[PDB]
């Protein structure tokens, strides 16, 4: 359950003000912890009055 | 004509085909077989009403089988494209011995 990603210790420039995480164009580029999702839908023929 | 400046094609037509005419004319001159379309739809409308193909050739002095093109033409213009805005009714049935 989940990626095991290389990380580093520090703040810098404010982008790490409190919460947050600082993942560089790397993780971008070989897309690691890419979404996988399945959706459906559906309808009905319904032989009606009209 | 300010209404009928407005979508659909052919608002307010009153008169039967200006919904076709008026396709024709937001029509590019650009498209082939316009012009025998034109002719088709405005005065010819009685001709292809009565898929007098023969008697449209014969009158509008259209080339033969290729008028056919022209009458597609005018065939693809939205009749009735105000009847397109209505398409939902209520479903109603009474099933009085629902077998099922």
């Amino acid at each position: 359950l989940g990626q095991n990603m290389r990380v580093a210790f520090m703040p810098w420039n404010g982008y790490n003000f409190e919460d947050s995480i600082l993942v560089s164009e790397r993780v971008v580029q070989e897309d690691r912890f890419t979404t996988i999702h399945i959706q459906e839908l559906a309808c009905v023929s319904r032989d009606t009055k009209l | 004509k300010r209404i009928q400046r407005f979508d659909p094609v052919g608002v307010a037509a009153k008169d039967l085909r200006d919904c076709l005419l008026i396709q024709l004319s937001q029509f590019a001159k650009e498209t082939p077989w316009l012009e025998e379309a034109r002719l088709i739809i405005s005065d010819h409308l009685d001709l292809l009403a009565n898929h007098d193909f023969r008697t449209l050739m014969r009158v509008t002095r259209l080339k033969e089988e290729v008028l056919k093109e022209a009458v597609n033409l005018i065939q693809s213009l939205d009749p009735r494209p105000g009847q397109s805005i209505q398409t939902s009714e209520p479903e109603y049935v009474i099933p009085d011995v629902l077998v099922r």
